[PDB]
């Protein structure tokens, strides 16, 4: 007695919180912003409104010095666009000291796969600089980094700081027919039992978050939860060992926006009418030792008034959403007394099934 | 608690191991359910419980078997080539991997199979078999259809798990033979998506149009079967015993006449004087 | 002798058409473009 | 059986051999018949009757489950001889009933 083998609803977390479309969303501390374009043009504009007006801009390979007008920060001005590589695209950083004064360019960025990353640390903007495969993480010293609004015009991704190696890799190369008798006839006897036993259980959750900001909740399903307790049933201390699981529950998805800080929830499990809870108890008492060759079994477990969880979705910044409502009662749904005969030993698993009926309030 | 009563007197049972050749034919199934939107998204591409029925020439006598196949423990990956309505966002592709085990329930109408209740131990000498993944086109209102290419996975026998759901006073049997999944060459490519040379049977085409996954293996099932031996029958339970033929009357008369030699005259006269009656005549016969 | 249950979960709100981001695209047939505007200004510009 | 395998009472043979004959009286819905009663002794034979899905196996005799075994009738062919007394008061006129 003890084992439990009901575990489904596997999850995969977006490594870089998935793609992101053009918009004004910034990289928080310890989070690289990666940029992947489709066609040349402007990539990103990091604006502090105080001293920084950086602009990462695309350039095709084999491009010479050309003067072009761009609507950068709402003002049209002429800038020079040039390339040195013959097969590697350029990601040039335009720098504006002041709105009235002229504007310069730096940070030539030669990479074929069209991927490039920006960051904010240690009193400096960390912009990838250099040529692949040695493209560096050059640094610019300024003030008020976290306030930089990052308005970009391509596809994007978000990476942790510890994965600078992954960022470098992305930039450098992209993403018979017979029977026999055993033992002679033996004596057996079907035996009845009239005993009532207390039952208690907990729950668990697989809280798999996406890799990056945290506004993207990959999945939150139910975990297989194991516990142990002691019960006094007619003056007999029983060490009850408990394993829980849930199957066939109804799920939800939500999207307040397809962008980094927008609250995205890919999948969330929720117990409902269709849901059933599988509950395994293990006792060393004589009754559960004798429950191996069982003829009949009936449990008269009473209803269980269950209140749903209420926690605040953890995100790095911004208001926290919460869940409240949706009570649930539980009713008996039979007992499965399965035996699992491995090559050498038998894992005997008893699982009471509980149908989940749903009731107000509303979640 | 504190109560328990007797139902019936003692009964005679014995343990016996049944060895049987079982052929396993189970075709996988795919949900491949399309989510909302323009038609680019997919709700949950997953395996479904696939049911079939066959008849096999096992042990020289036909056996009819129902067959349910499913898989649990698969890895669910996601795709996002753009959240735009014209772009491709797939919530979950279910893929068989090392974390995935195949669970298969069998219902054979054979004698030992029906006798498998209150069992002691099971050994399954099944054969590992290769299962390959096919190709399918994902519906899109615009653009070329994405496709799958390649891949395979192998099933390896593991512990058998028999269950009995107790309802009122009835036990609904539920057998589940388990196969650990080990991915193998070739590899899986999804066109117009990120995955390149991924491994693991998907929820799109694991059947590959195969007729059925024929796995032939022996099964030894030690279970506590009920039997009274050749007892508990009437004390005269058998075909009528024919009475023995008596004798030829001619030779019987010959022997009776021959017995006249062993007669003494004086004692015979005494016996003749004694009046034999209905009692004396037959008392000593 | 009937089959037992199989661990599964229903579809996760698949039919929810989320906040499709604003850019130039071609509406297909039978897809009403419900909007979520917040502040005064241009909402849609459909050019043939 | 509402649920589970169906028990079956299959098998069981006997043999009928004549063991005398005596007068009787059958009846019908309209008339009464002066019939002859043939009494047959039984003899069980090789086909045994079993009760599948149970432990009553290898029993002998003919049960009452389906004694006809789908046959329309069992046939016993033979001869009978009777000497009936008729009240004849003349050398002729032998009554025919």
């Amino acid at each position: 007695w003890g084992p439990g083998e009901i575990n489904d609803s596997t999850t995969v977390g977006p490594l870089l919180d998935g793609p992101y479309q053009p918009t004004t969303f910034n990289p928080p501390v310890d989070y690289w912003m990666l940029l992947a374009p489709t066609t040349p043009g402007v990539i990103v504009e990091g604006t502090n409104n105080t001293d920084r007006w950086l602009a990462t801009i695309l350039i095709e390979p084999n491009v010479q010095s050309e003067n072009r007008t761009y609507t950068i920060f709402g003002i049209q001005e002429q800038l020079t666009v040039s390339n040195t590589s013959q097969d590697q695209w350029k990601f040039i950083d335009v720098v504006k000291t002041t709105a009235n004064g002229s504007i310069g360019q730096y940070g030539p960025l030669l990479s074929s796969p069209k991927l490039y990353a920006v960051m904010k640390h240690n009193e400096k903007l960390y912009t990838y600089e250099g040529q692949t495969p040695n493209a560096t993480t050059a640094h610019y010293s300024t003030t008020n980094y976290d306030s930089v609004n990052m308005t970009a015009f391509c596809d994007f991704y978000i990476i942790p700081r510890s994965e600078e190696s992954k960022c470098t890799e992305y930039i450098n190369n992209g993403l018979a027919n017979e029977d026999i008798v055993i033992s002679k006839t033996s004596l057996w006897k079907e035996m009845q039992y009239n005993r009532d036993i207390t039952i208690r259980f907990k729950f668990a959750n697989t809280i798999i978050k996406s890799g990056g900001l945290g506004y993207k909740w990959s999945e939150i399903s139910f975990k297989p939860a194991n516990y142990q307790y002691t019960y006094t049933r007619d003056g007999e201390e029983v060490t009850a060992h408990t394993t829980c699981s849930v199957n066939g529950m109804n799920d939800f998805s939500f999207n307040g926006g397809y962008l980094p800080t927008d609250f995205v929830v890919s999948k969330f499990e929720v117990i409902k009418e269709n849901s059933y809870v599988y509950i395994d108890y293990w006792d060393d008492s004589q009754a559960f030792r004798n429950v191996v060759y069982v003829r009949s079994l009936a449990a008269n477990l009473n209803s269980v008034m269950c209140t749903g969880g209420s926690y605040n979705f953890s995100l790095p910044v911004g208001q926290w959403p919460v869940l409240t409502g949706g009570a649930v009662s539980l009713h008996s749904a039979g007992v499965t007394l399965s035996t699992q005969f491995t090559d050498f030993v038998s894992l005997n698993s008893l699982r009471f099934r509980f149908r989940l009926a749903v009731e107000e309030p509303h979640f | 608690a504190n109560e328990d009563i007797v139902i019936s007197k003692t009964s005679l049972w014995k343990e016996m191991q049944y060895n049987r050749d079982i052929t396993i034919r189970f075709k996988f199934a795919n949900t491949i359910i399309k989510s909302g939107g323009l038609g680019y998204k997919w709700s949950e591409i997953s395996f479904k419980p696939a049911n079939y029925q066959y008849t096999y020439t096992r042990d020289g006598e036909e056996v009819t078997a129902h067959t349910t196949c499913s898989v649990n423990g698969m890895n669910d990956f996601s795709f996002n080539g753009g959240y735009l309505p014209t772009d491709f966002v797939v919530s979950k592709f279910e893929v068989i991997k090392e974390n995935s085990y195949v669970y298969i329930d069998y219902w054979d109408d054979s004698q030992a199979f029906r006798n498998v209740v209150y069992v002691r131990s099971l050994a399954a000498n099944l054969n590992s078999v290769m299962c390959t993944g096919g190709s399918y086109n994902f519906s899109l209102p615009v653009g070329q259809w994405p496709v799958l290419t390649g891949g395979a996975v192998s099933l390896h026998s593991a512990g058998v798990t028999l269950s009995t759901q107790f309802t009122d006073f009835v036990s609904l049997n539920s057998l589940r033979f388990r196969f650990r999944l080990a991915v193998e060459e070739p590899h899986f490519k999804l066109t117009r998506t990120r995955l390149d040379r991924l491994y693991g049977l998907p929820a799109a085409d694991p059947n590959n149009g195969k007729e059925y996954y024929e796995i032939a293996g022996r099964f030894s099932l030690i279970s506590l079967v009920p039997s009274n031996d050749d007892y508990q029958t009437p004390i005269a339970n058998s075909v009528t015993v024919r009475q023995d033929l008596e004798r030829q009357l001619g030779e019987l008369r010959e022997e009776f006449n021959a017995l006249s030699q062993e007669i003494a005259m004086s004692q015979l006269i005494d016996l003749a004087l004694l009046p034999l009656d209905m009692f004396s005549m037959f008392s000593g016969i």
